[PDB]
């Protein structure tokens, strides 16, 4: 067929990975050899301690050459990628040579001789470190065999290592979702929020294709020659393969207590530091080599997978789970918002009825009905989801729920940035508790039903819903202003004039909370009013205030929402999910993107006109969409698919919404079908009439 | 102009009274020789050595050869480094796939390509203050995708290495008759001593050892395979 | 049958009474483990490691793993040699070009390919 060198190289690398995985498994079987093999299998070979040690020495000696090869290639490619990133930061985006330019898209659009000349000149320039202001010429897509070898050796290191295995407060420490493996986190106070956590500053950065560096800050590394003369503790700077090949080569009793320790380079090697050292290379490997190099067992690219792998796995698991139960349940829903709330909670309680407790309930499909309004299918269910989300998320009084068993202020409020909501507790009556349980229930239902529930939530609300541990940096998503004020106070406490400033401000261990939570003065600690805030316990005061403002005020609301989500979704699938993943899976993309619409869009025709007119009409429609604003964007998406938010990726939309062209008419408004999400647009002969009809159609609510 | 540049380089190379001048002159000469090696290698790769008319010397190639001869004890080292840089990816199996390209048969057509590759501008500073398509946007420059084959890139890099090694061999063969051929005719030449030549030979052998071992291993392997095939054909049905 | 073969190999490996028997047993075990490693790698390459159903071991792969676990100290050495043999052409840039092939989703297909081999 193709008969290419790279296919053979990748296949041989896969075979090598298989053999190395078998060697790793066999090596890890030794500490329990007398229990896992000798006792069970009738025929076994006696194994002592000295022969095991010599065996490990033999394996390390045999694996040294491939280790040196992989280290050379990986160091060189990571240096190239890091220099490209640095040049992108220090370069001009308008220049064609910038990495962050359309000309470097590699898909939209020199000669072969010119390409080879560029490659050769890059190699020669990089040999003696003369590669400045020119982007390195490399092709990571051709390093599949290196990826396989790296995976095998990292599996070996991880297997043997697992065989071996401000004030310092875990609250202030960055969590797993915060930091990167092998890289220390930026100081929470030294760096301003505008760069430490850019996601809090601009919530609109969450997208399916997002690099964690942009969302959660750029990490540094404790490497380089400073107090390091080993060979790999020196940070990789040189680009050429000769130097990064000289560097890793020029540095030259019961059996159940083996404790194998990996010293390939003369120093104990932890896989975390290797992942940190080759961060860009591993990111590119995961984004490119995932269909092939991400399928073998124990794949680091799978473990370090981004949103795509997690969302695909979760959606497949949800499809499997919702198809394992034949019990189909639906609801009756009308528009009237008070009647809507009452009927919804009553029918949800009925959905909870006839079953006592324990195992969660699973449904197959949702069939929302409407009084005096026709329509049935998934489209009406999506309309119900959007309507109930908007009704629950309206800043106005709420109807009484005295018939739940047969608290007036709105449930959710915006503490910081507009568009993000957190529960507000009232009198903690059982009616509000049941309502919060119901909102958890329909959030779960939209999770299994592959439909976008639209209740936008704050990120720590998502943590408490998923069962993680809140860090101080999550507080940055609460509200940037007073979070920055707290950070400035922490910084000022380090100054020599901290005591006088603290005395002048006259702060005590009490918090004055306004009416969005109940209002009044609440003591952080017993007898805290009489206890002032001092620079000695500034960290304790900041911890207590930051956690108190968002965690304890609403124990009952969030804690009830916990069972609200748990009663529908079993705990198996909530793991391996972060707050950003949940936000992108339930709420979808915050802003509707023209490129995202273009990615999945097909056009039909029924007027029967010539192809030129149809193409011109399609171009006009795309121009309209481009010149058309965010609120009108959500209006149009509602008019199209009965939802204001697009799902996370291409998969998730049931019908792949399309557009059909009707026979020309200047008096007929465009229509749409939500059950198949198909938009029928008349072929308007004039631009202005088309604009007016489209805006009138999208204005309907 | 080249004669003047070489004369100044030689004059600053053989200056002893000024303290610290010789080391600076050596570093400057190394940098210039690396640049000359780059342009020479690119020009040679762009071209094809046609046996017709036995020209054997284009105008720029002769200029590069004159530069190398004038500063031979350092030019040979810089050429060795360039050859190693070109040959390392081929013998380490990481060559970036490239499409095949034709070779220039005229000196007026090889000037193009080299012009577009050398006459380029650096990246300006920021004003004021296959699955390839699945790569992140910021890394899109690091991923690609008429043929785009690894073997073509490997063969082309090996061809460049061959050109550099041939030039190195010619330069070192010129050493015995350095005074009669190089020193007297060329206005700007570097004095050469016997110990300098011996050190040069040792340096060249030490630099060429890795590729030599590589080729010896591969060739012994393939020769053994072919000999076994012939023996089995003689002893087979 | 495989258990009997491994038992004979082990019993002859642990022999001190008969002179010159341990070395012969070592050589025989070496050759047998090389053959088992060859067939194991061929079968593993011919297959696809599908995460569905979490099988992770067909019957032949399990037999090869059992053989490796029996004579572990020599199995790991022979595996190291086999892996180095597989990787030398890749890391010397001398790999022989081949055409892409689809991995078998089941085991009968793997058996047919291995049988022709």
């Amino acid at each position: 067929n193709a008969s290419s060198y790279l296919t053979s190289a990748s296949s041989l690398a896969r075979a090598y990975s298989i053999v190395i995985r078998q060697i790793s498994d066999l090596m890890g079987l030794i500490p329990k050899y007398n229990h896992l093999v000798y006792s069970q299998i009738p025929a076994a070979v006696k194994l002592t301690y000295q022969d095991a040690v010599n065996l490990q020495n033999y394996v390390e000696e045999k694996l040294i050459p491939t280790w040196n090869w992989m280290v050379s290639i990986m160091d060189s490619t990571e240096a190239q990628l890091r220099y490209g990133s640095a040049l992108a930061s220090a370069g001009d985006p308008g220049h064609p040579n910038h990495p962050l330019h359309a000309s470097q898209n590699s898909a939209r659009r020199m000669s072969a001789r010119g390409d080879f000349l560029n490659y050769a000149l890059s190699l020669m320039r990089s040999h003696n470190d003369e590669h400045s202001d020119v982007l390195p010429v490399l092709d990571v897509c051709s390093l599949k065999h290196v990826a396989y070898v790296f995976q095998a050796l990292i599996y070996w290191i991880k297997a043997m290592n697992q065989q071996t295995t401000g004030q310092n407060h875990p609250f202030f420490r960055r969590s797993d979702s915060m930091t990167f493996l092998g890289c220390i986190p930026p100081n929470p106070f030294e760096v301003p929020l505008a760069e430490a956590i850019p996601l809090a500053d601009q919530p609109h950065l969450l997208q399916p294709n997002a690099r964690k560096e942009d969302l959660f800050g750029r990490p540094s590394q404790g490497l380089y020659s400073s107090s390091a003369s080993s060979g790999k503790c020196l940070m990789e700077v040189t680009v050429d393969r000769n130097c990064l090949e000289v560097l890793p080569t020029k540095m030259s009793p019961p059996l159940t207590s083996f404790r194998p320790q990996c010293s390939f380079m003369g120093m104990v090697i932890s896989h975390d530091m290797l992942l940190g050292r080759w961060r860009l290379s591993l990111e590119l490997f995961g984004r490119v080599f995932m269909e092939d190099v991400g399928a073998e067992p124990g794949s680091i690219l799978t473990e370090l997978g981004g949103f795509e792998v997690k969302e695909s796995k979760f959606r497949r698991e949800m499809e499997k789970l919702r198809n394992q139960q034949s019990r189909d349940l639906s609801l009756e829903v009308d528009r009237d918002r008070d009647l809507l709330i009452q009927q919804t909670m009553r029918q949800l309680n009925n959905h909870f009825g006839r079953r006592c407790a324990t195992t969660p309930m699973a449904v197959h499909r949702v069939k929302v009905t409407f009084k005096d309004e026709p329509g049935e299918g998934s489209g009406v269910a999506r309309s119900f989801y959007t309507a109930i989300a908007q009704a629950f998320l309206s800043n106005e009084k709420l109807p009484n729920l005295e018939c739940i068993q047969n608290d007036n202020a709105p449930l959710f409020y915006q503490p910081g940035k507009r568009g993000f909501y957190t529960p507000r507790p009232g009198k903690n009556t059982e009616a509000r508790l049941n309502c919060f349980r119901n909102i958890g229930r329909i959030l779960g239902l939209c999770l299994l039903q592959n439909e976008l529930c639209p209740i936008t939530l704050n990120r720590h609300v998502i943590k408490v819903l998923l069962g993680r541990k809140v860090n101080w940096h999550d507080f940055a998503f609460f509200d940037p202003v007073m979070y920055e004020s707290l950070r400035q106070l922490i910084l000022a406490s380090q100054s020599s004039d901290a005591d006088a400033v603290f005395s002048a401000m006259d702060l005590a261990f009490a918090i004055d909370l306004c009416k969005e939570e109940g209002g009044g003065q609440v003591e952080l600690i017993p007898n805290g009013v009489n206890i002032p805030v001092t620079p000695q316990n500034v960290y304790e005061y900041v911890r207590k205030y930051a956690e108190h403002r968002m965690l304890v005020v609403a124990e009952q609301p969030l804690h009830a929402m916990r069972k609200g989500l748990l009663d529908v979704l079993p705990k198996n699938s909530l793991e391996d999910l972060t707050a950003e993943d949940f936000r992108l899976l339930v709420n979808g993309c915050g802003e509707v993107n023209v490129q995202m619409l273009i990615s999945f869009t097909s056009f039909n025709d029924e007027s029967g006109e010539n192809a030129e007119k149809l193409l011109q009409f399609k171009r006009w429609f795309w121009s309209i969409v481009e010149k058309m604003s965010m609120t009108e964007r959500q209006d149009l998406v509602y008019f199209w698919t009965s939802s204001p938010s697009l799902p996370a990726s291409e998969e998730g939309f049931q019908p792949m919404p399309s557009i059909t062209i009707r026979p020309p008419d200047d008096q007929h408004l465009p229509t749409a079908n939500t059950c198949i999400s198909r938009l029928y647009v008349p072929l308007y002969s004039s631009k202005q009439i088309l604009k007016q009809k489209l805006l009138l159609a999208i204005k309907t609510k | 102009l080249l004669d003047t540049l070489l004369g100044t380089l030689v004059k600053e190379l053989q200056n002893k009274y000024t303290p610290g001048r010789r080391e600076e002159a050596i570093a400057v000469t190394m940098r210039f020789l690396r640049s000359v090696a780059r342009v020479f290698v690119i020009l040679s790769v762009e071209m094809a050595s046609s046996k017709k008319k036995n020209n054997f010397i284009p105008q720029p190639i002769g200029k590069c050869k004159r530069v190398f001869q004038a500063l031979l004890p350092y030019a040979v080292e810089e050429l060795c480094n360039v050859a190693e840089s070109l040959i390392v990816p081929v013998r380490m199996g990481i060559a970036r796939p490239t499409a095949p390209f034709t070779l220039a048969s005229t000196s007026i057509d090889a000037m193009q390509g080299s012009e577009e590759l050398f006459s380029v501008e650096p990246l300006p500073p920021r004003p004021s203050s296959n699955g390839a398509a699945q790569a992140p946007r910021s890394m899109q420059w690091a991923v690609r995708n008429n043929a785009s084959s690894y073997l073509t890139s490997a063969s082309s890099l090996a061809r460049a290495y061959s050109i550099v090694i041939r030039q190195i061999s010619d330069l070192m063969g010129l050493i015995p008759k350095y005074n009669h051929l190089v020193y007297s005719q060329i206005p700007a030449a570097v004095k050469l001593t016997y110990q300098d030549a011996v050190n040069l030979q040792n340096y060249v052998e030490e630099k060429l050892i890795p590729t030599w071992n590589w080729m010896v291993s591969i060739m012994d392997s393939t020769e053994a395979q072919l000999r076994y095939g012939s023996a089995l054909a003689s002893a087979g049905d």
